RNA sequence: AGCUCUUGCAUUGCUGAAUUUUUUUUUUUUUUUUUUUUUUAAAAAAAAAAAAAAUUUUUUUUUUUCAAGUCAUCAUGGGGCUU
RNA sequence: AUUGUUUGAACACCCCCCAAGCACGUGCCAGAAGGGUCGGUAAAACGUGCGGUGUCAGUAUAAAGCGUCUUGACUAGGCAGGCAGCGCGUCUGAGCGUG
């Protein structure tokens, strides 16, 4: 089987610095109709460029480097983008469930360092935050779930540079 | 350009893709392995070859409670400011070790006679070795 | 032991909600639009939010069912 | 210019083209559309008030659409004047 | 606020093994020595040992290490862990103390 | 060449508000601004304190308590005075006033 | 070095069984229109239309499982043997 | 102010959680384990040597308290659906009460 690349990609990969993290690989089954238990290997890949834009990649195949290297392009074909303050930190608190999981997110002042669970850490050090306390709740056992969960949490939050044109009403003075 | 990465881009130095234009399949993507921090606290002690937990742990609780900008042009500062470090920073040693060996010896006359503190510092702004 | 030496700090600020809520109405005294006795607050051991009656009050009394 | 790609789907038929709005959102392209009243119209980008039901809306949206999209406007300028 | 809540919160700071009785070891007499065979896929003749306690109870021990020289009234020390191969059993015979010594060439 | 240069103790993203022309008014934002003026600030004191470190650069005690040597006289800094043996008040000796500061 | 000595529950190879039926629905040629790559040109790509059709005397050929069988087909792991 | 050169010693661990792997030994026996468990004749857990990881004059076991544990939930669970709505109503308790 072969993967997919594009053109317009190929800016990108030359283009900003970029790291990667698989998630999880699993072995799933099935007892088939005919020959037996064919099973999947099924990989989860997160990419990111440390600067905002955040990526994931779930890729499915027989073998593990097959769907581990599908998982790798699909993420690096999809990817989403992030504001930070900075580059370190989220602008509001956060607060998400997917599939009934109660992740909850909280902004740091830079300098805090990352306080946070295994694998978030790689995934915060992958799209940039440098500065978020963290916890997850409810059935934390999958690892696909935290992530996509924390793709939309990135994605719930609200920015401050959509307003000073049309709300007359600048927006400064950041002193605590 | 090149050089002045951020100081917290030690990824990029441990394994890369999009400059390698072979070997398409079958990359190395790294694992949820916490045995990077442990090496990590290995390179730490390595640079003081101390026994390995009392003295990192002090300087770590030190580190916090000394000031509170941050933890990465401070903690290391918090390195900085130790005897063994300072005097490779002077250079009497080939190394950290030969200069514990030394300090060991009190060949050393920090503050005038010797420091008061052998083992932990920590130099103050204004002390001199 | 700051628990026990910060209980009335808030207790005398609360004389003045009393006060400035309802002029002429008199540990303190809070009477909620209900019935006609007023409702009393005042010292423990463990501090207490005063201006919670008070504050209270004066929020069902301006604005009933305020809750 | 090269790279034939749609810009701008416009639907005048969500019954038989549901999936039409459906992949131009997920190609993020824009659409406009007629309402029916039975189709998920969640993903129309311009909603249009009509109902697939009128030869007579369909010669009055076309009819605009074709005059305007046939003639550049400096020829009306000139044909008024 | 819901005053039956209010109502609804000292309980019993329960020992999770009710016979060392919070202590972490206690000394006794064994009563007998004596194997057991144990739950499948376990099969090995494991050897336990029936004391009586310090504290007046009695309950069944893990003998540990190559052989042992313990007989009746033989004193030991037990500790805390348990064997799971058979169900019921919560007791370790520490060695390194009494009659029950350490084994020859460990 | 040479500038302390220290970024602010960096903090949320902040509850932010301003009236309109005052982005024609004023200049540069209090990030900025804080970071220089503090700069300056920490730069002065810290060569105070510097400069005092530097320039630094009995104990028998085994009391029986006797009233041998002198005495001085939240507790109010600077001292007050000094009181010597012979019921003498008098002014802080420059050796004393040193070890007073050493002593914070 | 040689075994016809063992081990088919150590094996390669090859086969048995019925799993007896499925092996035609799929492309290619041509036409029209158009666009992707290269300093005078081929492929490529895409929308549609039409025809050619799919091997052999008609069975072979494609097929899932049994530690199925065979160390005497040769081979070969282990063990045995060499008045 | 004076001069010479140098890193001990143990304990536990080394399948996964949890950093660290092989040889002979014995093959559901001696055994270990906190859990999943491994040994049912080719043991990456058990007998021993080698080799390596943690802590270091300490180290492991045992316990005990808190946290993890939103695992008594006020912050912070819920209750057809795992366990959880009393068989229903009258009902001046307490509590909440401006059409």
């Amino acid at each position: 089987p072969l993967p997919p690349l594009p053109r317009e990609l190929r800016e990108a990969l030359y283009g900003h610095r970029w790291d990667r993290v698989i998630v999880d690989v699993r072995r799933t089954h099935t007892p088939v109709r005919g020959r037996g238990k064919r099973e999947e290997y099924t990989a989860m890949v997160a990419t990111g460029n440390m600067r905002g834009v955040f990526g994931l990649g779930i890729g499915v195949a027989e073998s593990a480097q097959l769907a581990t290297a599908r998982a790798h392009l699909d993420s690096l074909s999809r990817l989403a983008a992030v504001p930070l303050y900075r580059g370190h930190t989220l602008y509001t608190h956060v607060d998400h469930t997917f599939h009934r999981l109660s992740i909850r997110m909280m902004p740091r002042p830079a300098g805090w360092g990352l306080r946070c669970p295994d694998l978030l850490y790689e995934l915060c050090g992958l799209v940039g935050l440098r500065d978020v306390s963290i916890r997850v709740r409810g059935q934390r056992g999958s690892r696909f779930f935290v992530a996509q969960c924390f793709q939309e949490a990135l994605q719930k939050q609200t920015t401050p540079h959509d307003g000073v044109e049309a709300t007359g009403m600048y927006i400064r003075e950041v002193f605590r | 350009y090149w050089q002045a990465r951020s100081l917290l881009h030690e990824s990029n130095l441990h394994l890369d893709a999009l400059g390698e234009n072979p070997r398409y399949l079958r990359l190395r993507r790294v694992g949820s392995l916490f045995a990077t921090k442990l090496q990590n606290v290995r390179k730490l002690r390595l640079l003081l070859g101390f026994q390995r937990r009392g003295f990192v742990q002090k300087l770590y609780e030190h580190s916090l409670l000394a000031r509170g900008s941050d933890r990465m042009w401070k903690m290391v500062c918090a390195m900085e400011a130790t005897l063994p470090m300072t005097v490779t920073r002077m250079g009497l040693a080939e190394d950290v070790v030969g200069a514990a060996t030394a300090i060991r010896n009190d060949k050393i006359y920090v503050n005038g006679k010797q420091p008061v503190m052998p083992r932990k510092g920590l130099l103050e702004p204004g002390d001199v070795v | 032991v700051s628990k026990l030496r910060q209980t009335t700090a808030t207790a005398a600020r609360a004389a003045e909600v009393m006060r400035a809520a309802f002029p002429g109405a008199t540990t303190i005294a809070v009477q909620l639009p209900r019935k006609d006795v007023p409702t009393y607050v005042m010292a423990n051991q463990r501090p207490q939010p005063w201006e919670l009656l008070p504050m209270k009050a004066a929020a069902m009394t301006q604005y009933p069912n305020f809750f | 210019g090269r790279f034939r790609q749609p810009a701008l789907v416009v639907v005048l038929d969500l019954s038989y083209g549901g999936e039409a709005v459906r992949e131009a959102a997920a190609r993020n392209v824009p659409t406009v559309a007629l309402l029916n009243g039975h189709s998920d119209a969640s993903a129309v980008t311009f909603p249009v008030y009509a109902s697939e039901s009128h030869l007579g809306y369909h010669h009055f949206f076309l009819e605009w659409l074709l005059r305007v999209v046939n003639i550049d406007p400096k020829v009306l300028h000139t044909l008024r004047n | 606020a819901t005053v039956g809540q209010l109502l609804g919160g000292a309980k019993t700071r329960k020992c999770r093994i009710r016979q060392l009785d919070g202590s972490p070891f206690k000394k006794g007499i064994c009563l007998r020595v004596y194997t057991t065979s144990p739950k499948k896929p376990n099969s090995a003749n494991r050897k336990l040992a029936k004391v009586q306690l310090s504290n007046g109870l009695k309950a069944l021990a893990y003998i540990p290490g190559e052989g042992h020289n313990l007989q009746e009234h033989s004193m030991v020390l037990v500790s805390g862990n348990g064997v799971r191969d058979l169900p019921g059993v919560k007791l370790r015979i520490v060695r390194g103390r009494y009659d029950c010594a350490g084994v020859k060439d460990r | 060449s040479g500038e302390r240069l220290v970024v602010r103790l960096p903090t949320y993203p902040a509850f932010e508000g301003y009236p309109l022309s005052e982005l024609d008014k004023a200049r540069e934002g209090e990030l900025g601004a804080l970071n220089r003026l503090v700069a300056a600030r920490t730069a002065a004191a810290q060569w105070a304190a510097f400069r005092r470190d530097l320039l630094f650069n009995a104990w028998p005690a085994n009391l029986r308590t006797e009233l041998t040597r002198p005495v001085v006289v939240a507790t109010q800094y600077p001292p007050v005075y000094v009181a010597a043996g012979d019921g003498a008040k008098r002014p802080l000796n420059e050796q004393e006033k040193v070890y007073q500061e050493r002593r914070l």
